[PDB]
């Protein structure tokens, strides 16, 4: 098994591009393996 | 080598993940190639730093992102989705609060492939990688590494 990269684009700002999505807080916590999870 | 985004691909042929070029440095999550060396058409990309922690990997160099969320304003994921042309997408971060303080979120669910898209601020800068959060509908931590 061999990984390969591809350009797929320049790193640019979209003046037109489409919006959506919602802004939570939420409390979470960060283990040793990288996951994060809620925490109350 | 040419500044950019590019697409993870694995051999058919199957997209992985997403990562940024930048200074000569390939960036991506640790996750999407758990540190295996990669291939840019005839060279070799060997690992460079990684940190199973942050869910980070660059390749070539040490990582020079350093750019970070102000807290405040919109910022567009630079999506490169298996299939698709890169396609920005424009939110307000939520947060992510830790005892180690802040982080930016982004509550936007793209397929798995999409991992290690970059998220940008108003000057073109990118503050992070899309692609490891939680789920409450997937959030994304905006996750920057440290230069």
């Amino acid at each position: 098994v061999d990984m390969y990269i591809e350009r797929a684009g320049d790193i640019t700002w979209e003046k037109d591009a489409e919006v959506t999505g919602n802004s939570p807080r939420l409390d979470v916590a960060l283990d040793e393996s990288g996951d994060f999870s809620l925490v109350e | 080598t040419t500044d950019g985004v590019y697409r993870v691909m694995t051999r058919g042929s199957t997209q992985v993940g997403v990562g940024v070029m930048q200074e000569g440095v390939f960036h991506t999550m640790w996750h999407v190639t758990k540190g295996a060396a990669l291939r840019s058409g005839e060279g070799r990309l060997d690992p460079y730093w990684g940190d199973v922690k942050q869910d980070l990997v660059s390749y070539c160099g040490p990582w020079k992102l350093d750019a970070a969320w102000d807290g405040l304003s919109e910022v567009q994921l630079l999506a490169v989705p298996p299939g698709e042309r890169a396609k920005n997408i424009q939110t307000l971060p939520g947060i992510f609060k830790t005892k180690d303080g802040d982080i930016g979120a982004v509550a936007l669910d793209y397929p798995a492939g999409t991992s290690g898209s970059p998220i940008l601020d108003k000057s073109g800068r990118v503050i992070g990688l899309y692609g490891n959060g939680v789920v409450i509908s997937y959030v994304s931590a905006i996750t920057q590494g440290k230069r």
